[PDB]
């Protein structure tokens, strides 16, 4: 499956960017951030299945799986940070910005 | 309160268990406090509460938050105070916090988070509070602590933290509280508490610090300091030269061995100082300077001797805990009078001279027990007037002071077995509890006095017999025992032409009741001399030695007795059976039988204390005996020998001059186990716990039963038997010639 998230703004890829779960009654978990020089970043149950590319002439954003889980339904988010990059996030707090995002069943 | 959850007057809303799933709505338009916790709302989406701009205090504790939007919080510049406890939120939100810059208190404690990042903290220059206790963090975030400088407290407690780097908290000045206690801190930077100039209580405790930490001399101000609980072996000299104001220590639960002598001088605050189980320390610690202490104790240490300026320089001292340690001589306490309790236990003291407590105004509880104290001043105990309880036991004491004593409710004196003097309850008007060495010291006593040993009727008061017809008895016992067995003896010595075996025997066993006879008049004569007054004659006869001499006797005469009735029985199988030549075998079997009671009897002089259980010094005391073992194995020596004779005379039976005098040794034989095996059973009685019979009746009912053999043999034998009538006028005979 293919499906992309577009930034209203102008491009984040210079700052965290990335995607982030949602299953109901418990908490936001992100799954991909892009960080300077496209460094990606993955969590434990994401390597290999689950990827993200960036890019940022065209400012989207792209996220890429294979052969699917019913176990991964879910709400998806798309969220950018712009200032003070302190460091590379895998966790919701160090992002500022959050789109409306989409269910994947 | 348009919503349903209620709001009070004063335009504050508290809701709590309402179970909203969302922001409360329809509420006013401006609101101080909001109190929306124990909720089941999990995130909190865009602006929810841009609709209170006045709101100041907000709590959502144990709501079970997961999320906060970065907006959610914006527009709120009038709060004041924000509460987050219990939730599952793994983190410190950074960007929902920057949506404010008005709050001063702010809680994110008992709430699992697992990383800080690193400009989360910043643009909160009102902050005064931080809760991160009870988290995972395992690491202080050292740039996000340093993004605000005016904290106050601050609790990172019950973490995983291991290690604070150097300079963690250098942009705190303002911090007043600092808490890091059941952490897993180990190795402690000497360079990272610095900066905190206005720290004053600092919390070290449930750590695993192995080694006292040189940093806390970094920081002036402290005041309270706890490192408890954790592994501490040494404590250095000039340790806390850094902290002049320091008023209170935590360090017990740490397995010390080694603390300096200038660790603790110069604390003029210190009101306080335990130290338990210093074993590598020897000398008192130089406590020059601190003058405040108002409690000391140093147990376990190795200390042998104290200043003599201790308690004239520590003014403000009420305890003092010196003990398990190894001290000589004490020194004077005179110069201080607020020494309420003193404790000096376990020592090597050895003599208390007249000075040594002198002065003690206020003392009231005195130890001086496990010590090898041998002699107390007459006048030792003068000076000091409230004292409630006294404790000098277990020491060598051989006479004990009365003056000054008057008003103690307590004394304890046991195991001072050579204190055998009389405690007059004249001196001791006052005192509810009492322990003594001895019960005979307690009979002289009695809302109503309680005594250690108890007088269970074996350690008389008064009378050692007893009851007057008891007292009677015995000496009708002993009368008739002596003069028949003297009467017996004399007949039987005399008509001497021909000694056969058997009547030799029966000699022989009218020999060994003589004994059971003077056993039993010296009890009687030491009733009689110490009547009404055995309190005063107990301590001496069972501290003596005719205790000694009285147990020997009655032991002797009873195994002479029973061996005796064995081989007479032995030679009258023998001589049923049938120049024969036994006698002369039977006479050296006579002198083995007596050589074997003597030494039954001897036995216990060379053990401990058993003759010593009981005044009659009968090795069958109450309950308890000072040896189970030889009491256990008289007993069934002697019942085993009842048994075989018994079995012998069963076999003469089937079997069927000769014939005659059988009866007269089976009749010896029924009278001996009808007065030795009912007694013997029921001095194994107490032993079984099943069975319970009063002491008095024991006493009694040991005292006339033992000797009434000795009382009966010699009559049976002298009104039933032809062959002692025979023998009599041979004794007539012999006179008149």
């Amino acid at each position: 499956l293919r499906l992309s998230c577009a930034a209203s703004g102008y491009t984040y890829s210079p700052y965290c960017m990335g995607w982030f779960r949602q299953a109901p009654g418990k908490a936001r978990e992100g799954v991909a951030t892009v960080d300077l020089d496209g460094s990606t970043i993955y969590a434990d149950s994401v390597k290999g299945r689950f990827t993200i590319s960036q890019d940022n002439a065209k400012n989207t954003l792209y996220l890429q799986m294979n052969s699917l889980k019913p176990e991964d339904t879910a709400m998806y988010y798309c969220a950018s940070r712009t200032r003070a990059g302190v460091t590379c996030g895998l966790n919701w707090a160090i992002f500022s910005y959050w789109g409306q995002g989409t269910q994947v069943t | 309160c348009a919503a349903p959850c209620s709001c009070d007057g004063d335009r504050r809303v508290d809701c709590s268990g309402k179970g909203l799933t969302a922001v409360p709505e329809g509420l006013s338009a401006f609101t101080q406090a909001l109190d929306i916790s124990m909720n089941n709302i999990t995130q909190l989406p865009e602006d929810a509460f841009k609709n209170f701009p006045f709101l100041e205090e907000l709590q959502l504790a144990g709501n079970d938050l997961s999320f906060i939007h970065p907006k959610a919080l914006s527009g709120l510049k009038e709060l004041k105070v924000l509460t987050l406890q219990n939730n599952q939120l793994k983190t410190v939100p950074s960007e929902a916090i920057r949506g404010l810059s008005a709050l001063q208190s702010l809680r994110l404690d008992a709430n699992h988070i697992t990383s800080v990042p690193e400009d989360s903290f910043e643009g909160l220059v009102q902050l005064r509070h931080l809760w991160l206790d009870d988290n995972s963090l395992t690491e202080v975030p050292v740039h996000p602590l340093s993004n605000l400088p005016t904290l106050q407290a601050l609790t990172l407690a019950l973490n995983k933290i291991s290690s604070i780097p150097d300079f963690a908290f250098t942009n705190l000045s303002s911090l007043v509280v600092l808490h890091l206690h059941n952490n897993k801190i180990r190795s402690l930077s000497q360079h990272c508490f610095d900066g905190l100039d206005n720290l004053e209580t600092l919390d070290l405790n449930y750590n695993n610090l192995g080694e006292f930490p040189q940093a806390i001399k970094a920081l002036p101000s402290l005041k309270e300091l706890g490192f408890h609980s954790n592994s501490i072996s040494v404590i250095p000299d000039g340790a806390f030269d850094g902290n002049p104001l320091l008023r209170t220590i935590h360090l017990y639960d740490n397995p010390l061995s080694f603390v300096g002598n200038s660790a603790f001088h110069n604390l003029s605050d210190l009101h306080s100082l335990v130290i338990r189980g210093a074993s590598m320390v020897q000398q008192f610690p130089n406590l020059t300077g601190t003058v405040h202490l108002e409690s000391l104790t140093l147990t376990g240490t190795k200390i042998s001797s104290i200043p003599n300026n201790l308690c004239q320089e520590q003014k403000m001292l009420r305890t003092l805990d010196l003990s398990y340690n190894n001290i000589r001589d004490l020194p004077s306490f005179n110069g201080c009078h607020a020494l309420e309790e003193i404790s000096l236990q376990r020592n090597q003291i050895y003599q208390i001279k007249e000075g040594t407590f002198q002065g003690l105004i206020s003392l009231r509880i005195l130890d001086l027990s496990r010590n090898l104290i041998h002699e107390i001043h007459s006048r030792a105990f003068a000076t000091l007037g409230p004292i409630t309880n006294l404790d000098v036991s277990f020491n060598e004491l051989t006479s004990f002071p009365t003056e000054g004593l008057n008003g103690l409710n307590q004394l304890k004196l046991v195991g001072n077995f050579k204190l055998k003097e009389a405690l007059a309850a004249k001196d001791f008007v006052n005192l509810r509890s009492l322990s003594v060495p001895y019960a005979y010291q307690c009979c002289a006593f009695w809302i109503i006095i309680h005594c250690t040993p108890s007088t269970g009727a074996f350690k008389p008061c008064e009378y050692l017999l007893g009851s007057w017809m008891i007292r009677l008895t015995v000496w009708f016992i002993f009368l008739v025992a002596l003069f028949f067995n003297l009467l017996v003896i004399l007949t039987t010595f005399a008509s001497c032409t021909s000694l056969p075996s058997s009547k030799l025997f029966i000699g022989l066993i009218s020999v060994s009741n003589l004994f059971m006879g003077i056993y039993t008049g010296i009890l009687t004569f030491l009733d009689a001399v110490s009547w009404g007054r055995f309190a005063e004659f107990g301590i001496w006869w069972e501290t003596g030695s005719g205790c000694k001499v009285a147990g020997f006797l009655a032991v002797f005469s009873s195994e002479s007795a029973i061996f005796l009735l064995m081989l007479a029985t032995v030679e009258r199988s023998l001589s049923a059976k049938d120049k024969s030549n036994h006698l002369k075998q039977f006479r050296v079997a006579a002198l083995l039988a007596f050589l074997g009671a003597t030494v039954a009897g001897c036995f216990p002089l060379f053990h401990r204390g058993e003759y010593s259980a009981s005044p009659l010094c009968l090795p069958f005391p109450t309950g308890e005996t000072p040896s189970l073992g030889f009491t256990v194995t008289l007993v069934l020596l002697n019942s085993l020998a009842f048994l075989l004779m018994a079995v012998i005379y069963t076999k003469l039976y089937c079997n069927l001059s000769q014939s005659s005098m059988i009866k007269h040794v089976a009749w010896l034989i029924f009278t001996n186990c009808i007065f030795f095996c009912p007694v013997a059973f029921f001095s194994f009685a107490p032993l079984i716990t099943a069975i319970s019979i009063s002491p008095e009746i024991m006493k009694s009912v040991t005292l006339i039963f033992f000797p009434l053999p000795a009382c009966l043999n010699p009559v049976l034998y002298v009104f039933f038997n032809p062959k002692f009538k025979e023998d009599w006028k041979l004794l007539k005979r012999r006179v008149t010639k």
